[PDB]
RNA sequence: GGCGAAAGACUAAUCGAACCAUCUAGUAGCUGGUUCCCUCCGAAGUUUCCCUCAGGAUAGCUGGCGCUCUCGCAGACCCGAACGCAGUUUUAUCCGGUAAAGCGAAUGAUUAGAGGUCUUGGGGCCGAAACGAUCUCAACCUAUUCUCAAACUUUAAAUGGGUAAGAAGCCCGGCUCGCUGGCGUGGAGCCGGGCGUGGAAUGCGAGUGCCUAGUGGGCCACUUUUGGUAAGCAGAACUG
RNA sequence: AAAGCAUCGCGAAGGCCCGCGGCGGGUGUUGACGCGAUGUGAUUUCUGCCCAGUGCUCUGAAUGUCAAAGUGAAGAAAUUCAAUGAAGCGCGGGUAAACGGCGGGAGUAACUAUGACUCUCUUAAGGUAGCCAAAUGCCUCGUCAUCUAAUUAGUGACGC
RNA sequence: UCAGCGGGGAAAGAAGACCCUGUUGAGCUUGACUCUAGUCUGGCACGGUGAAGAGACAUGAGAGGUGUAGAAUAAGUGGG
RNA sequence: UUUGACUGGGGCGGUACACCUGUCAAACGGUAACGCAGGUGUCCUAAGGCGAGCUCAGGGAGGACAGAAACCUCCCGUGGAGCAGAAGGGCAAAAGCUCGCUUGAUCUUGAUUUUCAGUACGAAUACAGACCGUGAAAGCGGGGCCUCACGAUCCUUCUGACCUUUUGGGUUUUAAGCAGGAGGUGUCAGAAAAGUUACCACAGGGAUAACUGGCUUGUGGCGGCCAAGCGUUCAUAGCGACGUCGCUUUUUGAUCCUUCGAUGUCGGCUCUUCCUAUCAUUGUGAAGCAGAAUUCACCAAGCGUUGGAUUGUUCACCCAC
RNA sequence: GUCUACGGCCAUACCACCCUGAACGCGCCCGAUCUCGUCUGAUCUCGGAAGCUAAGCAGGGUCGGGCCUGGUUAGUACUUGGAUGGGAGACCGCCUGGGAAUACCGGGUGCUGUAGGCUU
RNA sequence: CGUAUGUUCAA
RNA sequence: CGCGGGGUGGAGCAGCCCGGUAGCUCGUCGGGCUCAUAACCCGAAGGUCGUCGGUUCAAAUCCGGCCCCCGCAACCA
């Protein structure tokens, strides 16, 4: 099975991504990284959670995954099926190695792959949630219980920003009205006030 | 005329069921490879019979596993034919020449190759040349 | 490798270039009266056995090939040696290299 | 164990920079060495004949033998402990002027220069250069505004 | 050699080759030892080659011996009247592709939604005799979006490496050349003259030869760093 | 070791062996019911298949190799070159109580299972008569029975 | 100090027999390398007296078909 | 008489033994492991040399048979192609392609670079002197766009001079020289080389394994945290998936620090003491605890934990108390 | 003001689409006898001068893409040297010096040498 | 030279 | 976690090696012969060459990953 995790907790290799020098990488555990609805209009989930790391550590695509099902599980539960949407924001890249050792010794001991990791820096967001502002208490909440699926210290976050998106929330309405964030799916399209006037036209017809 | 010499030196033990070997002074095809290390703890030895290239003749041989054995080098290409007279078959070059020197086999190889010739169908002749000898030992038909 | 029958190359004698008859050269006959040999004769003799190395540990798969080449001046028939690269096959005046020409299987 | 290549770690030392690539500038063969003056070495991966090895790439050497295509310099090369002043070949391609050098003998002559006015007018033009004096006093004028309030900012979490 | 109903048994306490003397002080890259005092200097476990890896040769590190020079003074008393270099900075100039960063920049990896929709396929419906109409899902394109790279990169540090900071310089006149050449052209060399504000800081006296022992098992710490779950583990860099 | 069994060599100018040497010496004051060399191991009952390999042996008409001496040819000669061709080897036969060796895959019977049967690859021969988890079986403390309250032991059976 | 005792002295006895290293051996084996006694075989000598035979090699002839077609392609092989 | 070396002990294995690319490598250069991803012992009369013209991969549109795919045309096309091979670099009126002519892959003396001891070999750089190729010419070229593709002494063999010597002189053969190639040492600075030893020997080695101790703790053992779920319902009486944090040295590994002028090896037997992560027994708390029985937890090691069949057994398994 | 020929630096010069272009030039353009070369006088070579700036080319335009440059990012990331600093660690703070890169926001859109020409 | 076989009962 | 040998019509097996074109036997199917079956005779159909990539003008074949099925080795304490 599974070594423990403490045994691949600390950044220790240089990254050692899945590669045409590193073949027969099995899968990561995590597939599915963005749940819930992910095709909500950016201004349906204006609140957004984020868990920050506080730790310079390897995340295994086991936790990851742990951690999301967890997450989400109560989400479904707190705010419907339907009442939200998780993005996972690291992605297992790094892979582990294991030297078999089964009954020679240190000789030839280059370990062969034996699962992948997400090297998270401190500070690096690990999964943010967007939902509506009157679901804030279930998000920490939420969150609260995916940190027990990881090592290290994390710390829950409600961002400033407007949903998943890069622009602050207090002063997103203004830029919407004022046609410079075009609501485009799931984010917002930044509109620069330069490049070809036709697209000035075209916005403001 | 290249230099090349015939004699080709290759290691014992990378030398698999396949591999061409001369064996007493014979060019040989391997059929059977058994390693074995004797003493508790000593070099291990490979044991490998071949049977010739030419003759059926097998040939017995022991080596230590890091010893070396010469390889034979061997010209192989298939020709077609055309005529057989006083046991000299006359055969057709893909640079356009005719040399009507080599031999029939002396087997029931040989036998029914001439046969083939005689009722007339797509025919060609394989000519190996190891060392210094020559054998024409295989026979081939175009579809 | 193909390498001409003829080329002009530069003629020692003559000083100047020339056309020039390309063969191979091959090693010639042991003489049993070299010196070597005689003193290798006189070592073997009597008891004793094998005197000298007997080279075994054999590892070239090739040889480098040495072109003798004659100078076609009939005043100057001098002959050159010219070594060229360690190549598995060899022969002189072969067909040329044609392109854009089927495989012919 | 490394190989012992002749171009081995020359990835990008000897690649062209970006967008750099194809034909060599015309000027770089219309630059003129002569014997005595200091070239840099900076090898260019476009023409490889006349190559300077890695070690010389980035050195600095003196010019001493100039020919058709390439110039012999002497560079010096540190070979564990001891220093040895090696002579390379090597195409023009792969040199430049030292700038360094163009300098100080602009101001050889320019103290040369000096030293004549110096002496048709009594005045003594200072020649040698001197390190970077401690700054002389001064006054510094409020023009009425008072200098701004400097205070820290409260930390703020940015995750 | 013997002898052995065979155990390599026995052959004078000796046997898988007796005993005695000699060759013979046999050879040993291996173990042990190697004898008074004080004084001064003082290492190496690294490079390359070796049937080399418990050893050598080789360079380095050491000592000894020098030699070649530089630097003296106002004074019996008291009393003034630089040759060059550097485990360092500064100034100038060149070198680099690590840290970081980047992926709406190439290469490779990778999440999501959105809009187009030419073509391409599927689902399905009208039509249903035929095309045809129409919708969906994909593929595909476009603009965005999540996350990454020792063996990716547009960018790109810190520390770092080279060189220069004059008298072997500068300036002026002349001459030689078989090289070069439209041209006393270009280049180089040679000869004569003139010019000291010795052309950054700091420190220090330098240069040069011979002979040469020991060493060539290393180990540790900061920081960097490879393999390993890790190790008082194995392997590197840097300085101590 | 042994009796018993089997094999091998030898008719003396010999077999086997000794010996520095003398056609010296042992067997041998011997002669095949003998001497010498091996294997197996009383009796009882049997001793299967394989001569492809490696030995050993037989054969030598003849081809292929094959030394010295000799013979020829050229040359001033040294020398060179050719022809000739001993044994041996190669070629062919015999021999396993010489050394030794002795196979896979697939289908198939009217419940199921199995497989007398069949197909196919393949060897020099494909382990026969027997015997067995054996002083010989890993798995294994095999499975069944017996022996015991309880048996990794014993015994009997079974045998890809 | 006495009788005991066997925890410790990593107790004594012996320059570890295991294992590894040495460009240190020895006993034995063999398709290792290089030799050798013996043995087989050929040649020269000791080695003589007779008799009857054979082969190769070189020189010249004048011959050497045959199922077939021609009526002897002796057998080929060229210039024809 | 020999039966290589390296080596997380040796053997097996591999070749990290001679080389090349990218990385490691910490932005000069150098830099290690049986580090990582790969390659080499070749190939080429052109795939060498010059010149000339040309532009590649791919895509779009169109054109009888013709279609996904045959050939023709236009358009876009910074190289997304190709340049023998591994990779990296380089290259677009070219270093690619096609064509033409050729033999600079020739002869010769030095200097230099790379590895470096700054020796050799190999390979390479820039010149010089001949003789040539090509192009109108400038010019380019003494092999391959660059970074690998290879080999001493002795010996042999070949090539060169109206060459030197061949011994008292002369002629001739022969032999020996001088210079340049080749034949090869891949353990690639280059011995000529099979095993076994449990019958063993010597010098040594704790530079080095097998047992004990130490570090480590993957593995083994034990414990916790969250809570999807199990539990007629009910996450948490008793349990705990996905994850995740630990402890122990009672297993095995990993390592090789101590011991090879020696620390007696397994198991049992006997005997003492100690630990608690408590089976029982004393005191208790909880239950899906009616009673009885049972389970969970706390203080707790005071005391006890047995008799046998098989097995050398530790371990197992069964009989019985 | 600008062109031609030959250029140096080699996008501030490139790319798309557009508007304008006097003069001279550069072009397109006409033709194949000669030179020369092609399947094809398209290209290449040659001999010209009826027409045209349609194109090339040149200048300009475009809340244009790219490129160049500046700001922001940010004294942030990273980093030299130091401590018997913190922290179980992972890592972090400070002292001493150095100091980046996107996104995002401005500005610019060839300069110039030699020779010859044109613009009352 | 050389081939085998023919489901149960039933006149 | 090692080393080797293989996977090819319904079955068994060639071809590989030694790049240009998948074959042998049996079976299956159809027609004879026979009263009928087999035997025998005349014909026919049948394979993604384990899968995925790479090299090549061209891959069952050469090279490299993954799956499957079988053997060999695992020694000294
Ligand atoms: C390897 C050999 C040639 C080498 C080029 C060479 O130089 C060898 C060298 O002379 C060895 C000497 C050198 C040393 O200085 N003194 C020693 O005495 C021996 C030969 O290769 C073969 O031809 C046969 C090779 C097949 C193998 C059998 C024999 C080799 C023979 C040839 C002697
Ligand atoms: C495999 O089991 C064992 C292996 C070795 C030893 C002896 C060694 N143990 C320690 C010492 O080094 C030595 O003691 C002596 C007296 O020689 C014992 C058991
Ligand atoms: C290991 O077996 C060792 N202790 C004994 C060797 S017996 C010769
Ligand atoms: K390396
Ligand atoms: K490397
Ligand atoms: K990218
Ligand atoms: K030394
Ligand atoms: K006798
Ligand atoms: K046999
Ligand atoms: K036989
Ligand atoms: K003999
Ligand atoms: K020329
Ligand atoms: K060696
Ligand atoms: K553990
Ligand atoms: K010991
Ligand atoms: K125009
Ligand atoms: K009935
Ligand atoms: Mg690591
Ligand atoms: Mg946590
Ligand atoms: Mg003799
Ligand atoms: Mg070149
Ligand atoms: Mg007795
Ligand atoms: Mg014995
Ligand atoms: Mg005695
Ligand atoms: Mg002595
Ligand atoms: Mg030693
Ligand atoms: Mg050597
Ligand atoms: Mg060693
Ligand atoms: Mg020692
Ligand atoms: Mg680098
Ligand atoms: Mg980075
Ligand atoms: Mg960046
Ligand atoms: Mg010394
Ligand atoms: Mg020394
Ligand atoms: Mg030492
Ligand atoms: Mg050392
Ligand atoms: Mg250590
Ligand atoms: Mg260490
Ligand atoms: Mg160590
Ligand atoms: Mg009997
Ligand atoms: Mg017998
Ligand atoms: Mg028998
Ligand atoms: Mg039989
Ligand atoms: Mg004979
Ligand atoms: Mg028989
Ligand atoms: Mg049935
Ligand atoms: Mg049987
Ligand atoms: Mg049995
Ligand atoms: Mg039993
Ligand atoms: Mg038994
Ligand atoms: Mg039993
Ligand atoms: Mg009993
Ligand atoms: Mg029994
Ligand atoms: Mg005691
Ligand atoms: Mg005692
Ligand atoms: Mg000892
Ligand atoms: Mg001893
Ligand atoms: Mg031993
Ligand atoms: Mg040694
Ligand atoms: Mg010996
Ligand atoms: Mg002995
Ligand atoms: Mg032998
Ligand atoms: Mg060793
Ligand atoms: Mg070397
Ligand atoms: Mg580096
Ligand atoms: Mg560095
Ligand atoms: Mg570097
Ligand atoms: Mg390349
Ligand atoms: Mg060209
Ligand atoms: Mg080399
Ligand atoms: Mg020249
Ligand atoms: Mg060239
Ligand atoms: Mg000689
Ligand atoms: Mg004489
Ligand atoms: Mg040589
Ligand atoms: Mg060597
Ligand atoms: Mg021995
Ligand atoms: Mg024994
Ligand atoms: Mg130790
Ligand atoms: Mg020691
Ligand atoms: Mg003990
Ligand atoms: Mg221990
Ligand atoms: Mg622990
Ligand atoms: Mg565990
Ligand atoms: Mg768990
Ligand atoms: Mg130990
Ligand atoms: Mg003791
Ligand atoms: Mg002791
Ligand atoms: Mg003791
Ligand atoms: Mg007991
Ligand atoms: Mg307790
Ligand atoms: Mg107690
Ligand atoms: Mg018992
Ligand atoms: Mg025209
Ligand atoms: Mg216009
Ligand atoms: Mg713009
Ligand atoms: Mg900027
Ligand atoms: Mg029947
Ligand atoms: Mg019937
Ligand atoms: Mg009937
Ligand atoms: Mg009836
Ligand atoms: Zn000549």
């Amino acid at each position: 099975g599974r070594r423990p995790a403490r045994c691949y907790r600390y950044c220790k290799n240089k990254p050692y991504p899945k590669s045409r020098f590193c073949r027969g990488v099995p899968d990561a555990k995590i597939r599915i990284f963005d749940l819930g609805r992910k095709k909500a209009k950016v201004d349906e989930f204006p609140l957004c959670g984020h868990m920050v790391s506080d730790e310079y550590e390897q995340l295994s695509s086991e936790a990851l995954e742990a951690a999301r099902i967890c997450a989400n599980k109560y989400m479904v539960k707190s705010c419907g099926k339907d009442g939200f949407h998780i993005r996972v924001r690291l992605h297992p890249f790094h892979v582990i190695r294991i030297n078999k050792m089964l009954s020679t010794g240190m000789r030839g001991a280059f370990g062969k792959p034996q699962g992948t990791v997400a090297r998270v820096h401190i500070g690096q967001v690990i999964m943010s949630i967007r939902t509506k502002l009157q679901n804030k208490e279930h998000v920490i909440e939420a969150l609260r219980r995916a940190k027990f699926k990881f090592p290290g210290r994390q710390k829950i976050h409600i961002s400033k920003k407007w949903g998943f998106t890069k622009f602050n929330a207090d002063e997103f309405e203004d830029m919407v009205a004022e046609k410079r964030l075009i609501p485009d799916g799931c984010g917002v399209k930044y509109i620069p006030s330069r490049g070809p006037l036709d697209k000035w036209r075209a916005l403001h017809s | 005329d290249a230099g090349a010499s015939a004699t080709f030196p290759m290691q014992c033990s990378a030398l698999r069921k396949n591999g061409f070997v001369v064996l007493k002074g014979r060019p040989c095809k391997i059929v059977e490879m058994s390693t074995s290390k004797t003493g508790k703890h000593g070099h291990a030895k490979v044991h490998l019979v071949g049977i010739d290239i030419f003759t059926g003749k097998k040939y017995e041989d022991i080596c230590p596993s890091t010893h070396n054995m010469d390889v034979p080098n061997i010209k192989r290409n298939d020709f077609q034919l055309i005529g057989i007279q006083d046991g000299y078959l006359s055969l057709l070059q893909d640079s356009g020449e005719v040399r009507e020197d080599l031999r029939l086999p002396e087997g029931d190889l040989g036998k029914e190759i001439e046969q083939k010739y005689d009722c007339g169908e797509e025919i060609l002749i394989t000519v190996l040349s190891a060392m210094t000898e020559e054998a024409a030992v295989a026979i081939k038909a175009m579809a | 490798v193909n390498v001409p029958k003829t080329r002009r190359t530069f003629c020692k004698k003559c000083g100047k270039h020339q056309p020039h008859k390309v063969t191979q050269y091959k090693k010639g006959k042991d003489s049993l009266y070299a010196q070597g040999k005689r003193r290798y004769d006189r070592k073997q003799s009597g008891y004793g056995g094998q005197t000298k190395p007997i080279f075994r540990k054999k590892a070239k798969t090739t040889k480098k090939i040495v072109l003798r080449l004659e100078c076609v001046e009939p005043n100057c028939r001098s002959k050159r040696m010219l070594a060229i690269k360690r190549c598995k096959h060899f022969e002189l005046g072969g067909d040329k290299k044609r392109k854009g020409q089927v495989i012919q299987f | 164990t490394n190989t012992k290549g002749k171009r081995r770690g020359t990835r990008y030392m000897f690649s062209r920079p970006f967008r750099k690539h194809g034909v060599v500038p015309l000027a770089t063969y219309m630059r003129i060495y002569k014997k005595g003056d200091i070239v840099d070495i900076k090898g260019m991966g476009t023409v490889q004949k006349g190559m300077p090895h890695k070690c010389y790439h980035g050195k600095t050497g003196r010019v001493y033998n100039v020919t058709q295509h390439a110039v012999g310099i002497v560079v010096n090369k540190q070979v564990k402990g001891k220093i040895l002043a090696k002579r390379i070949n090597v195409r023009i391609e792969h040199i430049k002027h030292s700038k360094s050098r163009d300098s100080f003998l602009k101001r050889v002559k320019e103290n040369d220069q000096k030293k004549k006015e110096a002496k048709e007018k009594g005045t003594w033009v200072q020649l040698k250069r001197q390190p970077a004096p401690p700054r002389e006093a001064h006054f510094v004028r409020t023009n009425g505004k008072e200098p701004e309030l400097l205070e820290p900012i409260p930390y703020e979490f940015m995750a």
